[PDB]
RNA sequence: UUCCCGGGCCUUGUACAAGCUGUACCGGAAGGUGCGGCUGGAU
RNA sequence: GUGGGAGAGGGUGGUGGAAUUCCCGGAGUAGCGGUGAAAUGCGCAGAUACCGGGAGGAACGCCGAUGGCGAAGGCAGCCACCUGGUCCACCCGUGACGCUGAGGCGCGAAAGCGUGGGGAGCAAACCGGAUCCCGGGUAGUCCACGCCCUAAACGAUGCGCGCUAGGUCUCUGGGUCUCCUGGGGGCCGAAGCUAACGCGUUAAGCGCGCCGCCUGGGGAGUACGGCCGCAAGGCUGAAACUCAAAGGAAUUGACGGGGGCCCGCACAAGCGGUGGAGCAUGUGGUUUAAUUCGAAGCAACGCGAAGAACCUUAC
């Protein structure tokens, strides 16, 4: 549809779950794919395989835009980030870029009960 | 063991051939101290063999033990209540071990009645480089560099 | 080797030279510890001050992203 | 677990405390190992302990097998009008009353709701963690009052008959128990209200107990800051003033704001 | 040696022959949770 | 006094960015969040993940330390203003002007209160969800005044001065500059001290001055009286009675959520097996006149019994 053949991937890699999603140039998502996707539940949505998974299936659906080429930009620090980056490079992709973009407070606001005890 | 890394016996060399490797497959076959029986078995294969096929059966013996040598295989490691099948690669040793392992229990499991012709057709096909122990033996290699995100686990 | 020893004569408390400045920063736009600066206390503190002020005046990142994995 | 009373002659204080006769037949709430039961079967006519899992009846088999006052029923204490067993079992039973051997747990919701009921009845005596015993007696002052003191001297009047330390309870509780009496009030205590707009403002009160009384009532109570004037008016009727804490006032001056309060705004 | 079972030699201790503490609150209190502190506790 | 030095010391006035939440669009669909297993909860009125723009309210990532400043409590984004303590060099000035200090007067983490505002997030109480966890959530955490004034408020070590080996590291000054000389912060250790552990020029050593406190444990920081406070409570502070102990540090042990190492067909690498089937034996129950008795995890069970038709035999 966009055909722009080339993109940007945003892999929101959490403990628990793994999202990706391919956007245009502009920033505009173009299409996500997730853990419930592929109908996996529960704790083993973190399990590397599962994002496998649905990478090459953002892989293949995003083939079916007419993408070559994207730039992986990194986000969270999900059980799952360094495979996933094995999986879509070799996916067919000609990525260009991958960087590391994880958010991380300028110690800001005080976190939760179980991110406490800090050093 | 522990402290040894152990010492592997060095079998008797064929009477009639004058190689291990016969030995080896005879004493795979063997069973019940039935080695009399076991090597007969496996003459009348050679006869099958040396009869259905012109050339000599010994350069088959090697070739398709090699046709059926396994070069890649998975290993089960325990973390953190979770197994991981990493593929690691063979010994010499362990991939003769497989091998003759493979070829018999291959060889036993064929519709034929007669041990010499089953163990004969077995051995043939091997050769040929299609069969039950060849088709194991490509099962496992294909099992293994599938886990190759599992890999990382040095065992 | 160490920031302090690839440079010459130069002042540690102007805020505007970027060319030097940049250096003391990682991949990311962090101040490297005494470890990769190589310098004593006084001058790493002052140091410290000076990339702040200039971060403040929009010469230099408050962070960055590193081209990596 | 059960907190096993080694110690003898114990249960029979609690029971002397609990004044329970051969004219009298108790319901126990909790079997547990049958000893307690034992000296209710040994003095009483007839005495029930009541079983929430069945997994747990097979050992009075041997224990309260013996004495044959005793009849088990398999019926869990919250899921139940103790009522209908009451008129049923205990009808040859003249004296109502119960004694329990919770694991200090439990007892709050049981103890309430066996008041929720308003079933006649004798009382209760009970053993339980000392801050936690109805809040001590309580009194209108001091830390121990609060919400739960006024339910339950509202409904029954209040005592603590007995403190026991530790070397009593084998799984050594780390902590001192105590055994308080409760004896039903001929009515509520209070002359008259509505129990449901009362209760209300009994929790309102003691909400952010620290704060005082005004501020309590104009926060906890359902709007509150539109009619406040209102509000500080009933306290003036009611002679009462709003730099006092929810903590320093009775059940009885509790009861007059209630009837001045509903008749203004509810 | 990845584990699992049973030992041997070491090192370290609540307890024998994590814990503690100041306030505050508990209508699921062998006690729990806030907020902060301490080692009279192991990386 | 003169010339400088270092610093999260304090108060006030401004302003920088990352992040979280909420409101908007551009775009874009089917789940998102959660643990130890999910569940509750949210989303087809379009949720998560995404880019762009706004609204805020709190805290300052790397630097960062085993570091610095303060009398303590404590104090880190940056810029400025006002201000306190302190160190060194010259040895210029006064001429004992000194030390401690019962009462008094100030300051005093967090929590808690009153009068107003504020509230992004986090979270007592409380409301739910599965069987000590996970979703929501008011006070509070924030600011401005006035209260409260307590702690494992700790170096469990009152303040001041003089004397008694050194070695090493680290911060900050001076010089003639890897060698000296000051002032702080740690480690090892002379003599010495201590019940021991340990301290040891930053004394718990050798001495002098002043202050507070101690006199068996529990009752008890309780009662009573008094003084403070809006309240919580704080300070001061007994006895009746009861036990012959309470307690300190250390030494052998045996036990643990402990961790390290080293072994044994312990696992792994294989082979052959009962568990499923027909029989023989042994036990636990059942049965009867009794089917005698001992042995019950490994370390009881083809064990005593290595020969029950009568014998044996004990029922």
């Amino acid at each position: 549809k966009r055909q722009v053949a080339s993109g940007r991937a945003y892999i929101h890699a959490s403990y628990n779950n793994t999202i990706v999603t391919i956007t245009d140039p502009d920033g505009n998502p173009i299409t996500w794919s997730s853990g419930g996707v592929i109908g996996y539940k529960g704790s083993r949505k973190g399990t590397p395989y599962a994002a496998q998974l649905a990478a090459l299936d953002a892989a293949k659906k995003a083939m079916a835009y007419g993408m070559q080429s994207v730039d992986v930009i990194v986000r969270g620090t999900g059980a799952g980030r360094e495979q996933a980056i094995r999986a879509l490079q070799a996916s067919g992709l000609q990525v260009k870029s991958i960087v590391d973009d994880t958010p991380v407070p300028h110690n800001g606001c005080r976190p939760k009960k179980k991110f406490r005890k800090a050093s | 063991a522990r402290r040894r890394r152990a010492e592997v016996r060095q079998l008797q060399p064929d009477l009639v051939y004058g190689d291990v490797l016969v030995t080896a497959f005879i004493n795979k076959i063997m069973r019940d101290g039935k080695k009399n029986l076991a090597a007969r078995i496996f003459y009348d294969a050679c006869k099958i063999i040396q009869e259905k096929t012109g050339q000599e059966p010994l350069k088959v013996f090697k070739q398709a033990v090699e046709n059926v040598k396994p070069r890649m295989e998975v290993r089960s490691r325990r973390v953190g209540g979770a197994n991981y099948q990493v593929p690691m690669e063979v010994s010499p040793r362990r991939q003769q071990s497989l091998a003759l392992r493979w070829l018999v229990q291959a060889a036993n499991q064929r519709p034929e009645r007669r041990a010499a012709v089953r163990i004969a057709h077995e051995l043939m096909d091997a050769a040929e480089g299609k069969g039950g122990a060849v088709k194991k033996k490509e099962d496992v290699e294909r099992m293994a560099e599938a886990n190759r995100a599992y890999a990382h686990y040095r065992w | 080797a160490k920031v302090k020893a690839t440079l010459g004569e130069f002042d540690l408390r102007d805020y505007r030279n970027v060319e030097v400045l940049k250096r003391f920063l990682s991949e990311t736009g962090k101040i490297l510890p005494r470890r990769r600066t190589g310098l004593s206390a006084k001058e790493q503190r002052i140091l410290a001050k000076t990339i702040k002020r200039a971060r403040i005046l929009g010469l230099l990142p408050f962070t960055e992203k590193l081209v990596r994995k | 677990g059960q907190n096993f009373l080694i110690d003898t002659n114990i249960l029979n204080r609690i029971v002397d405390h609990a004044e329970v006769t051969e004219k009298t037949g108790v319901i126990e709430i909790g079997p547990g190992i049958g000893a307690l039961t034992e000296q209710l079967a040994k003095r009483a006519k007839k005495v029930v302990a009541f079983e929430i899992d069945q997994r747990l009846l097979p050992i009075l088999k041997d224990t309260l097998s013996p004495y044959e006052n005793v009849t088990v029923i398999h019926q869990d204490v919250l899921k139940a009008d103790v009522k209908s067993v009451i008129e049923e079992q205990f009808q040859d039973c003249d004296e109502i009353m119960v004694v329990a051997n919770l694991p200090y747990y439990v007892t709050t919701p049981i103890i309430m709701k066996l008041l929720e009921e308003h079933l006649p009845l004798k009382g209760i005596v009970v053993m339980l963690q000392k801050e936690v015993a109805e809040r001590m007696a309580a009194d209108p002052s001091s830390k121990e009052y609060g919400s739960l003191s006024i339910a339950v001297q509202f409904y029954t009047e209040a005592k603590t008959v007995m403190i026991v330390p530790k070397t009593v309870f084998v799984p050594q509780p780390n902590v001192d128990s105590a055994v308080i009496r409760l004896i039903l009030r001929d009515g509520p205590a209070v002359d008259v209200e509505n129990e449901s707009f009362f209760f209300q403002l009994i929790k309102a009160s003691f909400a952010q107990r620290r704060k005082t009384l005004l501020n309590n009532l104009v926060n906890n109570l359902p709007e509150g800051k539109a009619q406040k004037s209102t509000i500080e008016q009933v306290l003036e009727e009611t002679n009462i003033d709003g730099k006092r804490r929810g903590e320093s006032l009775s059940i009885e001056e509790f009861a007059a704001l209630s009837n001045g309060l509903y008749k203004a705004l509810f």
